[PDB]
């Protein structure tokens, strides 16, 4: 795929009609068409319309008669809307039938009329002397050898050239034309040489290689910037022409090299022929931005230069001061020994200069298209850096870039409607845990909870997660686009939820239109309003499970309580506004008509009922314990009396308090209820409130009683912080691997020159960095870049620092993206669920390896991608084993990291492990190394091997999470199901095939008798704390309602010895 | 006057950029012709279409020429002095013989034709007598017959005087290329590096 | 759950343009649009037509040539149906076209353009001395440090305050 | 240019291994074939013909045709999901939304979106993911993401495909479409080969088409493209990639390195789509853990290989199509 | 500037007063002379005022 | 204006230590020739960039 292969044609001899057709080039009969006699666009957003002529007519010069008809007035009729076809057409039309080229039609077949210089006659109404010859003798334009077609217009008038304007291919635009054409008499090469040589002497004046109708022609610019214009756009066609003959393609082009030849020029016109020769560009597909070229071609220049080897720079310079030269690669040259020798009398362009060697320069990315680069920064690269300045990033405006504090969900419609339910296990409450229960109780009310969770359970509100997914609902109504979904269908309820008005159906699909001129006002929905939606659908749903439509059965009442219940209660009324006779009050305090206001205690008279309650009742935020318990358990009585499916609000749940509504309950009743702990998706994700789904069942319940129950873990866990939570700073300065940064981000701007070295420091905390430039003007990038902590766990075990700079440099400067638009990003981004969790085991490993003594190691087995590193302290030696991995040995010799590419053994005997060391099998048991789920006995049979062979070592420890079975009981009663869902008895973590799932208590029993010590450990509140506030990470809407049961039937096995 | 604004909010001036593009002034402000050898242009002739303020620019786009940029070629063969490196002259209107109607003179009725419909505008605005009204407009019909009797001296004879003198010797310098938007004169100085140039 | 936890960041310093996000903070070639560019809302059963406009024009001082412009003729149109969008669109986007802060465009990184001072120039045509100020030395608005971007001006006017 | 059905450029073929074992002594011939077809590269003739028949210009009257028919609005009716339905996605840059289960929503008046610009690899992007969706199942009609379930397209300049995917999927919930590669614009993330030793890629869903580097030894270009089927492998249950240079040496290898990767041998198949540049020798691998123990996990004399391998590089320069007027 | 705030200003309220005479003088059914002459008057204080 | 606000902001006046570095007021204020028979020097003839 070497030698050049193409065909060389003269496209403009080949446009140029015979003279027979020239009489109906007018296409006199039939109209002209879109995509063949012309194509015209109107550009949005810019007001423009560009008007282009095809065939003969893509080349024609205007008479001032011309621009007199109105299809040139037509743009003057608008803006703004598009020109209508029928008057662009019957227009374009009147106008092509106007125009009569002069010519002598004949028999012999050979001729072409010479369209250019017949075309040229007409505009200048034959007064020019080349109009009065064309006039005197039309058959002067025919010809059958091309270059005679202009050598016996010479020899006849008697001149050395003709200067032919060129009129802008749009013909819209009227305005003054860059540079015009300059045909002469030639023919000889020797003829070419001596004009060449004499066009030195002129002052704008350019060239192509070669010429049409080989007959030299020569360009002449009214200033350097039109030339700069012309020889940018001509840059561009032989880079885009050289990209597809070095790939071996056959090319129709007209000559073997596209670009322009200053035959004198500017410095600037200069210094492009110059880059133009060197193709620095990498093949690209993307559309690319003309207007802006010629700037985009100069600052690429500018950067070429500056960072080139001395050698390449001094090529630079000498294509520079040689101009008039026209290098080119060797291929190229065979190419015009090809044509020269197919086409003896062919005048190329004489002065050229053959480079014997191509440049070995890095290729340039030059996307100078829409969008940010999202970079994914490597941890080390060819370049090695010692002792760089530090990168001050400068500040940007919010016009290019606002910082909101946290993502916005961008769920699903049903996906927020969804619930999980921990039901109870333990089969008895005895009096002694009941001390215990009560004492842990009373401690963490009086201290009260977390104020990292409490900062994070406030400032990642549902409201504003949900509000971009409510409002678009809303804005897709008003303006008509939707008009089909079932009545009583999630979509239905979320459209109650979005707009403030009645919605009526036509038909049992169909959505009633708006009166014309009538758009209702977006619901008003309080923080708690989602929540309540929720857990309406949620109450339907424990009600049958089956249900497609969530509509209260006719005759049936539900009973909202709490404090501004208002919204919601609306919202459920014109929900089910076809249903017949269904009550839907609200209560509670500061309650605004139709909502009663009522206070806890309810007065003693007061007598409520319905076949649904949802209490939603806030405790009162200063009272003894035994005041918000006594007052609590009043509302569980209340609302349980109330109803035979009440889901009562509990803000405080601790064992002592559910087990001990769950006493008062057994009591009220006689026989136990049939209690369950929901969780609810619009649930506020961080909230450790947790709702308790109260009913009679004819059944006798076994196990009420809870216990170590993960609704109620996320409450006890959030025990009083030692330490003031951390705040997301905004870091500007960028050190070389100094490793002192609070987490948080790296929003902040550079210039485009400096943006290869801030990206090569910026990979010491940031594993991805987006960067762009707002315009082709701006000579600064702006970069975003979250610290994760974990890049920092892999750049800091050794003092050495390396970067792919050298591939960082190719970007500057069209490589860094582009965006106009503002762009937002936030503190807090999301993450999958089990992302998430993951960093919740990675923290409680952390906290534990940090404490233990004399490790010489730790060992991740089948931890991809060094996924398991945060967790291993920068000095100790980190070994992974994992055959999917893959790393140079100078890689992990740089990070002090040992991968061994072989599959673990999980045998007992041959699995030799170390002293003093911990080994990792974090989410690795479950699956086979090529990521099959093995059966649940498979990994009873590796915790097994693994412990025998831990039987025998002295301090070794490891760590090795396994699902639960019980969690799948708990997923077959939930409806929510956004990333962990169970599939034929297994659960389905997203991106991975579904596992089987291990019983807990056959595990601590194989583990006892086996005889190895043991604790059965799960990250706990301060773990996702700890992970959230560290990651930048906000929990979802979904995944606060998963995580807690996900988490906590995901335990991890810390053996010890 | 609205029309005015939004030029003059464009500013009364512009550049022209290393890139071409024309930078606006943003600014009003007279213009004084010192600013005729600086980097600044008088903004109405800058030909750039703007919204909303249409007619201006069509009533600019009255003033544009309707010559040719002659090359001074017996100037040349005669070694007279230039200072030009391609030596040259706007020769206000060309040569017109073979046609039945003057180029010149139909051009002057489009700019009557356009003036007529703006003093009439004008004339509605301000209800003028349908009399006086139509007196302009007789004054406008007889401008045109006026130019078309003296079009052909000018573009047929005159012109060929305009074409001999810019081969005179010392008519040395180049004096517009024929584009108002963007001519400047070159620029010389004779420069002592001792006093001032 | 006791300590007061907060970020605190000049919204108003966020909100000013550097130098060469000037030229094309009038959002020149692309069309406004409503909930970034602006939002309007005409309010029934009152009659009014609210429009505010968003970014950096949240905070303007229109010229007199500014109310000359159709734009705020506009609810003249009307009483009483909403302002139909198309016109509110093309009559805000030529009115933002036609604005054109005086600015020096800029290299370095640190630099904000100063918007109060220079929409305030702007808004009296440059009579006022900051105004003439701002002419004469358009640079006077870039400011690396966000109270130095109004002490150059105390210092250089001689002024006590800027009403 | 082509005249096909919508459908028929969705279509794919695939090669299936044959031989049940891989002789050293026949892997020394195979590597030595292989390092000799990539010192000496490919027939110029072949390449000349791989370069000029472009598949994106192939399909462009095809396209467009389905662009100008939905702008002045005569198309409205197709079931979604469907390969009319994608082509759609393919050919025009605007969000389509179903007005019930069949009938397209009509474009509001004076809107016309502008066409998709599609860049030379999107068709074969489309064309792999209506692969995978198809090897999934084959008895499906409708190719859309299952919900909650996520692809990852890989390789340089994958914008469009990413884009055309996401709008198509986009009645679909929870889809994710992530996109990477070397010269990604966003969404799609900007990666090279290696992939950076911290990076964890996961997916149900895989479709590699990075390009291999230009210029470097055979061991650089196998090593790298081992890297690559390694990492698509352990992301993916069911990936897909491309093979730059499918030797039996080099896809072979692969199977090995999958073999000693997994344990018991992945379920290999070398398919070719129709979106494909038609003279390409560039093949796709597609593989997939099954409880199956395969029997003949290895591949002799195929055909997907054997269109590289006998472009062998020619003895006389391509001829070149004259016009002859005499 | 090149034009006086002030003067353009009394060039506006001369504008609102004249559509004013004239949607008078045309419910009176004015003679066209007369109506031009208070025009030429608007439009004379407007110079002087300029 | 812009360099005037810088100058101004380091001082209209300085002094000469014993060490003979100057040392600028910071402030601004109006010179007079009471100040000529004193230790402080006008600061736009110091000459210090
Ligand atoms: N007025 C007029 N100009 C012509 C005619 N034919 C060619 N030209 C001009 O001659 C110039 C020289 O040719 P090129 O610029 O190299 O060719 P091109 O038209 O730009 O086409 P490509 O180079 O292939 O992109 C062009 O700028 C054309 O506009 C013609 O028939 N009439
Ligand atoms: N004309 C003009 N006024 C401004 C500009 N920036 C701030 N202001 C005014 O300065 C005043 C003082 O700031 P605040 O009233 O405390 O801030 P605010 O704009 O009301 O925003 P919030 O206090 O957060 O609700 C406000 O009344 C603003 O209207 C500006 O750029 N131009």
């Amino acid at each position: 795929m070497w030698h050049y292969t193409s065909i060389n044609n003269d496209t403009r001899v080949a446009l140029d009609p015979k003279p027979n057709q020239i009489r109906t080039i007018t296409k006199p009969n039939t109209v002209p068409q879109l995509g063949t006699d012309y194509l015209y666009t109107f550009n949005s957003q810019r007001r423009s319309h560009t008007l282009r002529l095809l065939g003969p007519f893509q080349y024609f010069n205007f008479s001032e008669t011309d621009r007199g008809h109105p299809l040139f007035r037509l743009p003057l009729k608008y803006p703004s809307k598009a020109i209508p076809a029928d008057e662009l057409i019957d227009n374009l039309h009147s106008w092509m039938r106007s125009v009569h080229l002069l010519h002598v039609r004949s028999e012999d077949n050979t001729l072409r009329y010479n369209w250019m210089l017949g075309v040229y006659a007409r505009s200048t109404n034959y007064t020019t002397p080349v109009g009065q010859l064309v006039v005197n003798a039309p058959a002067i334009l025919n010809y059958s050898n091309p270059q005679d077609a202009f050598n016996s217009v010479f020899v006849a008038l008697g001149i050395d050239y003709i200067d032919i304007p060129i009129t802008n291919s749009n013909i819209f635009d009227d305005s003054s034309t860059p540079y015009n054409v300059r045909i002469w008499h030639a023919p000889t090469m020797t003829e070419v040489n001596h004009i060449l040589a004499l066009m030195r002497k002129s002052t704008l004046v350019s060239t192509h290689s070669s010429w049409h109708w080989n007959v030299l022609h020569t360009f002449h610019y009214r200033s350097e910037s039109d030339m700069i214009d012309h020889f940018a756009a001509k840059i561009l066609e032989d880079w885009r022409q050289k990209e597809k003959l070095d790939k071996g393609a056959l090319v129709e082009a007209d000559r073997v090299i596209q670009r322009l030849i200053p035959l004198s020029s500017s410095t600037y016109v200069q210094r492009l022929a110059a880059i133009g020769a060197l193709y620095p560009n990498e093949f690209t597909e993307n559309v690319l931005d003309l207007s802006r070229l010629s700037t985009a071609l100069l600052q690429l220049s500018d950067t070429y230069y500056q960072h080139a080897n001395d050698q390449l720079r001094r090529l630079y310079r000498r294509m520079y001061n040689d101009s008039r030269t026209l290098y080119m690669t060797q291929r190229h040259q065979e190419l015009l020994l090809a044509q020269i020798t197919a086409d003896p009398n062919i005048l190329l362009y004489p002065y050229t200069y053959i480079f014997t060697t191509i440049p070995t320069s890095m290729n340039y990315i030059s996307n100078t298209g829409q969008g940010r680069i999202k970079h994914s920064l490597t941890v080390t690269g060819a370049t090695e850096h010692d002792t760089v300045a530090d990168i001050v990033l400068g500040q940007t405006g919010e016009d290019v870039i606002t910082i909101s504090m946290v993502e916005p969900m961008s769920i699903a419609v049903e996906d927020m409607y969804g619930y999980v339910l921990d039901t109870p296990t333990r089969d008895i409450w005895p009096a002694d845990e009941q001390i215990e229960q009560k004492g842990d109780a009373v401690a963490l009310y009086d201290t009260k909870t977390s104020r990292a969770l409490g900062m994070f359970n406030n400032t990642v509100r549902i409201d504003d997660l949900l509000s971009p997914l409510l409002s678009l609902v809303y804005r897709t109504y008003i303006k008509g686009d939707t008009m089909t979904m079932t009545q009583g269908s999630l979509d239905h309820l979320t459209l109650c939820a979005a707009v403030d008005s009645d919605i009526t159906f036509v038909g049992n699909r169909m959505i009633a239109p708006l009166p014309e001129g009538y758009i209702p006002k977006p619901m008003h929905r309080n923080n708690s309003t989602m929540k309540m939606l929720s857990l309406y659908v949620a109450l339907k749903k424990l009600e049958n499970f089956a249900t497609n439509s969530y509509l209260m059965a006719p005759d049936t009442s539900i009973i909202l309580l709490g404090a501004e219940r208002e919204p919601a209660v609306n919202i459920l009324r014109r929900f089910n506004r076809n249903v017949s006779n269904v009550r839907i009050i609200g209560m509670g305090d500061r309650a605004v008509e139709p909502n009663i206001r009522v206070r806890v205690p309810f007065p003693i008279d007061k007598n409520i009922s319905a076949d649904f309650i949802i209490c939603d009742i806030n405790s009162y935020e200063d009272q003894s314990f035994e005041s918000m318990f006594s007052e609590t358990i009043s509302v569980v009585t209340t609302c349980a009396s109330a109803a035979t499916r009440a889901l009562v609000k509990i803000n405080h749940p601790s064992e002592y308090m559910i087990n001990s509504v769950i006493e008062r309950l057994s009591q009220l009743g006689g026989v136990f209820y049939h209690t369950a702990l929901l969780k609810t998706a619009s649930q506020n994700p961080y909230s450790y409130e947790t709702y308790i789904y109260i009913t009679p069942i004819a059944a006798a319940v076994r196990f009420p009683f809870y216990s170590n129950s993960a609704m109620i873990n996320r409450y006890m866990t959030a025990v009083a912080d030692d330490e003031m939570p951390i705040i997301p700073s905004i870091h500007t300065v960028i050190k070389g691997h100094s490793n002192t940064y609070s987490p948080g981000l790296f929003c902040g701007c550079v210039d485009v020159q400096s943006a290869p070295l801030a990206l090569s420091q910026l990979k010491s905390y940031c594993s991805e960095a987006t960067t762009w430039r707002v315009d082709s003007d701006d000579n600064l990038v702006n970069i975003i870049a979250r610290i994760d902590p974990a890049r920092i766990a892999l750049e800091f075990r050794t003092r050495s620092n390396t970067s792919a700079y050298h591939e960082y440099q190719r970007y500057v400067p069209n490589g860094l993206g582009f965006k106009v638009r503002k762009t937002r990003e936030f503190r807090y981004m999301h993450r999958e669920v089990t992302f998430i969790h993951k960093l919740m085991m990675y923290a409680l490993i952390r906290e534990q390896i940090s404490l233990t003594e004399n490790m010489t190691q730790v060992v991740s087995i089948g931890g991809r991608n060094l996924a398991d590193i945060s967790v291993v302290p920068l000095n100790m030696k980190y070994v992974v084993i994992d055959p999917a991995t893959r790393i140079e040995t100078l890689t992990q010799e740089k990070k002090n990291i040992e991968v061994q590419s072989r599959p673990f053994q999980f045998d007992a005997a041959n699995m030799d492990l170390e002293n003093n060391s911990i080994y990792l099998f974090i989410a690795v048991i479950m699956n086979e190394p090529n990521g099959a789920a093995t059966p649940a006995r498979m990994q009873m049979d590796k915790i097994r091997n693994v412990a025998t062979a831990m039987l025998t070592r002295t301090n070794c420890v490891a760590y090795i999470s396994f699902y639960e079975a019980g969690i799948i009981t708990r997923l077959d009663q939930s409806t929510a199901h956004k990333t962990i869902r169970v599939e034929e008895g297994r659960l389905k973590v997203a991106n991975y095939v579904p596992v089987d799932t291990l019983v807990e208590a056959d595990v601590t029993l194989m583990l006892r008798d086996i005889g190895i010590t043991h604790e059965i450990i799960r990250p706990s509140t301060p773990e996702l704390i700890d992970a959230c506030s560290n990651y930048g990470i906000r929990l979802g809407s979904t995944g606060g309602a998963v995580l807690d049961v996900f988490n906590h039937y995901s335990p991890v096995i810390k053996l010890v010895r | 006057p609205v029309e005015y604004g939004i030029f003059v909010q464009r500013g009364a001036t512009y550049t022209i950029n290393a890139a071409g593009e024309f930078e606006f002034s943003g600014r009003n402000e007279k213009w004084d012709q010192a600013l005729y050898l600086s980097e600044h242009f008088p903004a109405l002739f800058s030909d750039v279409p703007l919204a909303g303020a249409n007619t201006i620019i069509a009533i600019m786009r009255l003033f544009t020429p309707q010559g040719f940029l002659r090359t001074d070629d017996l100037a040349i063969a005669a070694n007279f002095p230039r200072a030009s490196r391609n030596p040259q002259t706007y020769i206000p209107y060309t040569n017109q013989r073979g046609t039945v109607t003057n180029e010149f003179a139909s051009r002057f009725r489009t700019i009557v034709a356009t003036l007529a419909n703006v003093v009439n505008e004008r004339a509605v605005q301000d209800d003028m007598q349908k009399a006086t009204r139509s007196c302009t407009k007789q004054w406008l019909r007889h401008l045109e017959t006026q130019f078309d009797n003296i079009a052909v001296a000018h573009t047929d004879h005159l012109s060929v005087v305009y074409a001999t003198m810019s081969n005179f010797m010392l008519n040395f310098t180049n004096n517009f290329s024929g584009n108002h938007a963007t001519f400047k004169p070159d620029q010389y100085v004779i420069t002592s590096p001792e006093g001032s140039y």
